[PDB]
């Protein structure tokens, strides 16, 4: 009930390519750094991300 | 709430739209610590006069001969809040009638509990327990060696709630139940109400094994009353009381009028020749000046004691008591039977609450007193 | 195939039906506790 009920959220606020491929973290002295690399769709050319 | 966006939430709380638009609605309703799936799709307006209501095959059975009157409160309803209201208080009756479905026992607490409790008693006592373990039956003896049983009946929680306590003898039984008493408890209290009839008992087990008893036959333990009879056709109806059994009982007699009359004029003569120290038979015999027949049953198995009327032992309760107040008839009959009779004639002539009239089968002089 | 014609030892086997009485009712807690879990996963 709750996987279906919780997939139509989903569909409210949408109505499948990954973006992003992968998710690390390091930590410096006191310091977390998370990070990311993008897949050649995410363009910042034209799109401003934040994280 | 007043509005049915907080409202529906607060009183059905499982109730999730799938569509943006709040238009199918799904999940579950509560129901009597019993949720249950529901699949409930509206129009593209806010309108009851049209709406799918889809079921579990479950909630198919539960609503059962009401199918047409959901039909009537869907298009009677105004809001979809009320219907909800009205289908949880539909359920709750629908299943309050089929009541026979329910009731899962506190494993943990109950099963253990009752074991550890009958270990307190000991298992020579146990004589049944039912396999809902709901019902028990449980043995004592007395001083004398007579078993006395107590039937419990058990609820879901056993320590917590007393359990159903039955028991034959007469004197209302009373257990002082408390969530921490036990069976031990209950049995304590069972042992004190058997000895405080314990001279009762004795008397009682006397009378019925020296003497011909009539009008109860295999006795319980709960009977007080004791119709003994003596020589043939008078009996002695005896109320004994319970804590003072040795003592004089209230006692009285039934039969032939010109039988009855020495007796109750020799028990007014020697009731004060009553000693509690001897039994209740050693004292009748001496003050009654008698002895008592051996069961007259077995020689006398068919005397005919039968009303002559109706010619049946046993009409309602009533006993053939109502004799003739003659040697050659001696015929029994019945309160109904002789007032059906003496009333129906001609002959029978009545001062106030008494028919005087002729006996029907020698024609001689009887009174009926109701 | 088969015809049917139709009409110490308590010491233990008490203690090893009340051991599946304590698996089983233990058990019986931890989906009564999944489903208080999922009961408000979706009031929420
Ligand atoms: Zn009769
Ligand atoms: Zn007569």
């Amino acid at each position: 009930i709750i996987s279906k009920s919780y997939k139509a959220l989903i569909n409210l606020v949408q109505g499948s390519e990954q973006l992003v491929e992968k998710i690390w973290y390091r930590v410096i002295d006191d310091s977390l750094v998370v990070g990311v690399k993008t897949t050649s769709s995410l363009k910042l050319s034209l799109n401003d991300v934040t994280l | 709430m007043a509005v049915t966006e907080a409202s529906l939430l607060r009183q059905c709380p499982l109730l999730l739209p799938q569509n943006r638009s709040k238009t199918v609605y799904e999940g579950f309703i509560s129901a009597q610590g019993r949720d249950f799936h529901l699949r409930i799709v509206l129009p593209e307006d806010l309108q009851l006069k049209n709406a799918r209501l889809l079921c579990s095959w479950q909630l198919r059975t539960i609503l059962s001969g009401y199918h047409r009157i959901v039909q009537q409160r869907m298009q009677h309803s105004p809001d979809l809040m009320s219907f909800m209201m009205e289908l949880k208080m539909l359920l709750e009756v629908a299943l309050k009638n089929r009541q026979e479905l329910y009731a899962l026992p506190p494993p943990p607490q109950f099963y253990s509990s009752l074991i550890e409790e009958i270990g307190t008693l000991g298992w020579d006592k146990l004589v049944y327990a039912d396999t809902c373990f709901s019902t028990i039956k449980l043995k004592a003896e007395d001083a004398s060696g007579r078993e006395h049983l107590i039937t419990l009946k058990l609820k879901a929680k056993y320590p917590a709630e007393s359990p159903d306590y039955f028991v034959d003898f007469p004197v209302p039984f009373c257990a002082s139940w408390t969530p921490q008493s036990s069976l031990i408890s209950i049995y304590s209290q069972f042992l004190a109400a058997i000895e405080s009839l314990k001279a009762f008992w004795d008397v009682m087990d006397e009378i019925d094994e020296k003497t011909w008893v009539l009008e109860p036959e295999k006795p319980p333990r709960s009977a007080t009353a004791r119709r003994i009879a003596l020589g043939n056709n008078v009996s002695i109806n005896i109320e004994v009381d319970p804590r003072h059994p040795t003592m004089l009982p209230e006692c009285f007699f039934l039969g032939a009028d010109h039988v009855v009359k020495p007796l109750g004029i020799k028990l007014s003569r020697n009731i004060h020749l009553w000693d509690p120290e001897n039994s209740v038979l050693q004292n009748l015999k001496d003050v009654l000046e008698i002895d008592f027949p051996a069961r007259a049953i077995l020689e006398k198995s068919d005397f005919t004691m039968d009303c002559g009327i109706c010619y049946a032992y046993q009409l309602d309760g009533t006993i053939p008591d109502q004799v003739c107040d003659n040697s050659q008839c001696g015929q029994p009959f019945h309160q109904i039977c002789l007032y059906e009779w003496l009333r129906g004639l001609l002959t029978s002539r009545q001062s106030f609450n008494i028919i005087f009239g002729e006996c029907p089968y020698c024609s001689k002089p009887i009174t009926l007193k109701m | 195939l088969m015809t049917c014609s139709l009409d110490e030892s308590a010491g233990q086997k008490i203690k090893e039906l009340l051991s599946g009485i304590g698996n089983i009712s233990e058990r019986v807690s931890f989906l009564k506790k999944a489903v208080d879990q999922r009961n408000k996963a979706l009031t929420s």
